[PDB]
């Protein structure tokens, strides 16, 4: 490998953006708790 | 869900599942509840772990609790109300502690083995 | 849709610094493994077995207890001659090696710490005075520490909720810091503002790994996901898509291709950021693995250490189990390797931190 | 639903049909998908499912299971997964370690067998 | 015919005898116990080459290593003990006759933190859930701080509660101007005597409680065991206490315990007394006795 893929993209496209990627739900009905008596 | 001081606060499931535990162990005449106790269970080590709410409005009155069971390597969670904890435990006025108890023989041994490894497994 | 922040102009000065840093180191990195590939492979064979046998030889060392609660996290010093333990306390100590002799009690954390780093360059270029080390507690405050003053120099505030895990950019000018609020922060020292929040993760962020370059840094989620950030671009690469459960431990190879995340599923994958996928998923141990940290020089292996009250030695790129360190009662909460490479730290639940060394 | 709980095992000789069909009856009660590769000296029983058919069957191999019959079972790793590899549970009797490494790779859990394979020639060097 | 030899009318005799058995090419015991006979009394000399001559012949014993690692030590060379000890301790495994020597040798000679160290690699290598753990509190950590003697002592509990010895140190050093009956009757219910009932009588002695203290030491004395330990600390409780005539009938009820009374002596040596330094001149047992304990 003559140079790591993030590297080779880098090189110039730096800016001052930071980004919110594609959150993603971690792998609806909440659990009722049953009260005993 | 609000004090971060308790901070091996449970889940819904993991509520549902301990509250359960705790009212076969009130069954099984395995529960000690309130916070005096506790302690007097955690100073024998006759306590498997225990139980305690997360809403008491002084909170630190409990927070020894968790400091005692280090000493004795018991485990320890909170849960997030009073009320449901005192329900469990077959009593009607808020409970802010119970303790489920060792003995020999019990049919509980599975449950509560499976509750401590899932208890000490989210401790951080 | 990716919401994108317009940065202050010290983003972006600070982006063109670390862009400026990390482009040398990428190619001496690249150099380096030019030079590593025309060795002849029965040097490396015999390399790779001369270290096999020495970390087969790993024993206990020394085993001294740390505070009277349990020990969170264990870090080295840069010159492999300190090593520090934060503990649930609120104390963090500072003890000789390989003596093992209390050398300074850190005050100030009213709660429970979760990690302490050294700078980069602390005992090698800095002076004592400067700020040496980091820590961070579950009050949220993050607290900078030289190696004269038991006393913090100075305190990070910004953080409402408790910061999971710290650590020091490769420069040592910039700080990460995970926060449970699902974000994670970068700061400057020299301007003493946080530089970057950023934010990504549905739930909060455990652990944060850099780079050796400094242009990349690996933070593992509660979410189940790890996302690789460029720090130049601010956009995130690589998602590291495959985890069940909490990503407990980022680490990033020296070698600067390889990245293992272990996660509460007990396993460990490695993943390459070359050809953006996963290259292995190690089923590492009983219980889920609490840090992942490769070798700091040459990555030769891989160090994991579990609730299982045992750390485990995988071969590499072999992936094969090494050695098992047993012999922690409490589960192992925190480990480091030495910057030589011949101590291994792990800091466990039972308060007390073992050194394991070759025979 | 929520996610799969595997085990992986490692036992000597796996060779009488009793206990064969024994892990298979058991497997497929507690609705336990997972394979078991048959090897000398390298017998590896994968189990894949919830976490109660887990502990019922961890029991089963553990403290139900006569192995000296030395022969013994040695609980290798256990864990969560989001998806299954396999469906009913299969027998793969494998003359040689490679075709089984193959085997697993198919499906592309090829590190039980590494795990299991590493603990076999550790006990070995004991 | 040793042991015969050994009150006869001369120990040189005794000496010829062990030379004629080893003569007779016989096992490893009487190799042990011709070694313990050169170092009764004799050069430290002798007493390796018998162990370099056991050696030569079979190396996995650990009353031989043990008595290598004593000899190497009685000439104050703790580092040649300690390698003897290492090289038995890998080659030849046990439970803890020789850890707990090695851990005691290792915190004397040298730092403790290696001997805390040796102490957690025995309780984890080959435990089986074993009575080391109050060495490892009693000999390691009631040396240092006291809060992680006491979350020792919890731990050692919470494994092999039934044990007798661990349910004593818990007993008698968590604290007694309170919380101690406490802790004997929860010891009570574990039912048994390795020195349990006798912390339950020095508990009693300890509040000046003179009848019920008596009691107990002797309940635990007359039958419970032929014990060393318990038989001195009864003995010594009786002395101080106002007789100052059945402490000579206690005495010559223990010295006189039982004749088979090795076992005594395998609680005396194993608590307080050692062997072949004093034992050896006690009554007559220097030959056997010394290779038979360690």
């Amino acid at each position: 490998p003559e140079i790591e893929w993030w590297d080779s993209y880098i090189i110039f496209g730096i800016t001052n953006l930071v980004e919110h990627p594609a959150q993603l739900n971690p792998p609806d009905t909440p659990v009722t708790l049953g009260v005993y008596l | 869900d609000v004090n971060p001081k308790a901070y091996p606060l449970a889940d819904a499931h993991l509520t549902k599942k301990l509250l359960d535990l705790v009212q076969q162990s009130c069954n099984y005449k395995q529960l000690r509840k309130g916070a005096n106790e506790a302690t007097k269970t955690l100073n024998r080590g006759i306590s498997e772990f225990i139980v305690m709410a997360a809403d008491a409005e002084p909170l630190e009155i409990i927070l020894h609790l968790p400091l005692l069971c280090e000493d004795k390597n018991v485990p320890y969670v909170f849960v997030r109300s009073k009320q449901a904890l005192g329900r469990a435990c077959g009593v009607s006025r808020p409970v802010i502690a119970c303790s489920v108890t060792i003995k020999e023989g019990s049919q509980l041994k599975q449950q509560i083995q499976s509750i401590q490894q899932s208890i000490e497994r989210l401790l951080v | 849709q990716t919401w994108y922040h317009e940065g202050p102009n010290s983003l972006k000065v600070a982006r063109l610094w670390i862009a400026n840093y990390s482009l040398p180191r990428a190619m001496k990195r690249l150099e380096e493994a030019r030079l590593h590939k025309e060795i002849p492979e029965t040097t490396r064979t015999s390399q790779m077995q001369e270290l096999h046998k020495s970390l087969r030889s790993l024993n206990n060392f020394c085993s001294q207890i740390g505070d009277d609660r349990p020990i969170s996290y264990c870090h080295f010093s840069p010159n492999s001659k300190m090593l520090a333990t934060a503990c649930w306390s609120g104390l963090c100590k500072l003890w000789s090696v390989p003596d093992c002799n209390l050398l300074h009690t850190l005050r100030g954390h009213n709660t429970n710490v979760g990690a302490i780093v050294f700078h980069p360059k602390s005992t090698v270029s800095l002076d004592p005075k400067d700020v040496n080390l980091a820590s961070c507690a579950a009050d949220g405050s993050v607290k900078l520490w030289s190696l004269d003053s038991d006393e913090p120099v100075a305190d990070i505030e910004g953080h409402t909720v408790r910061v999971a895990r710290v650590m020091w950019h490769p420069s040592g000018r910039f700080l990460g810091t995970t926060c449970y609020d699902r974000s994670w922060r970068l700061w400057d020292l020299e301007a003493q503002e946080e530089i970057l929040h950023q934010e990504g993760h549905s739930m909060g962020v455990y652990d944060i790994a850099f780079h050796q370059d400094g242009s990349l840094a690996g933070t593992g989620g509660l979410d189940a996901f790890g996302r690789v950030w460029d720090l130049r671009t601010g956009r995130c690469i690589m998602f590291l898509e495959g985890h069940l459960k909490e990503i407990y431990g980022i680490n990033f190879s020296p070698n600067g291709y390889h990245i293992a995340t272990g996660s509460g599923d007990n396993t460990c994958k490695v993943w390459d950021l070359r050809q953006r996928r996963c290259v292995y998923t190690i089923p590492a141990h009983q219980n889920l693995v609490t840090g992942v940290k490769f070798e700091p020089i040459h990555g030769n292996f891989l160090l994991t250490g579990a609730y299982d009250n045992t750390a485990k030695i995988w071969t590499h790129p072999g992936w094969s189990p090494l050695k098992t360190l047993a012999g922690h009662e409490g589960k192992v909460m925190g480990l480091d390797i030495s910057s030589d490479g011949q101590l291994i730290a792990t800091c466990s639940y039972d308060r007390t931190f073992k050194l394991w060394m070759a025979e | 639903s929520q996610g799969v709980h595997i085990s992986v095992y490692r036992v000597r000789n796996l060779s009488n049909p009793a206990k064969k069909f024994k892990i298979e009856a058991n497997a497929g009660q507690l609705y336990l998908t997972g394979v078991v590769v048959l090897h000398k000296d390298v017998n590896v029983v994968v189990v894949e499912g919830g976490p109660k058919a887990q502990k019922k069957f961890k029991r089963l191999m553990l403290h139900r299971i006569k192995w000296d019959e030395t022969n013994k079972c040695v609980l290798v790793w256990e864990g969560t997964a989001k998806d299954r590899s396999f469906g009913e549970m299969k027998f793969k009797q494998c003359p040689t370690e490679n075709m089984a490494r193959e085997h697993f790779k198919k499906h592309g859990a090829e590190h039980y067998w590494d795990l299991a394979l590493s603990e076999s020639v550790l006990e070995s060097t004991d | 015919a040793v042991k015969l030899e050994s009150e006869n009318d001369e120990y040189e005799r005794a000496r010829r005898l062990l030379a004629k058995a080893r003569s007779s090419a016989p096992t490893a015991r009487v190799f042990m116990k011709s070694v313990k006979l050169e170092w009764v009394q004799d050069n430290i000399r002798a007493a390796q080459d018998l162990c370099e001559e056991a050696l030569r012949h079979y190396e996995d014993f650990p009353k031989l290593w043990m008595m290598k690692g004593q000899i190497e030590e009685q000439k104050e060379m703790m580092e040649k003990a300690r390698e003897a000890y290492n090289q038995g301790l890998k080659k030849c495994p046990h439970s803890t006759p020789l850890w707990l020597l090695l851990s005691r040798l290792e915190e004397k000679i040298g730092q403790l933190t290696r001997a805390r160290a040796i102490l957690e690699k025995s309780r984890l290598k080959n435990p089986k859930n074993p009575g080391l753990w109050l060495e490892s509190v009693r000999l390691e950590y009631r040396a240092g701080l006291k809060n992680i003697a006491n979350t020792l002592m919890a731990k050692a509990l919470q494994e092999c509660p039934n044990s007798g010895i661990l349910w004593s140190e818990a007993i008698f050093l968590e604290a007694r101007p309170q919380r101690r009956t406490k802790s004997v009757d929860a010891l009570k219910k574990c039912e048994h005597d390795p020195h349990v009932l006798l912390a339950v009588a020095k508990l009693f002695w300890s509040q000046r409680k003179i009848t019920k203290a008596r009691e107990w030491f002797h309940r635990t004395v007359k039958i419970d065991s032929d014990l060393g330990d318990a038989w001195a600390f009864f003995y010594k409780f009786e002395l101080q206490h106002g007789t100052e005539e059945q402490q000579e009938e206690v005495r010559k009820r223990c010295e006189s315990a039982e004749p088979r009374h090795g076992e005594l002596w395998c609680a005396v040596s194993k608590d307080i007394a050692n062997w072949q330094k004093k034992i050896g001149d006690i009554l007559r047992l220097v030959a056997g006795r010394i290779k038979n304990t360690f």
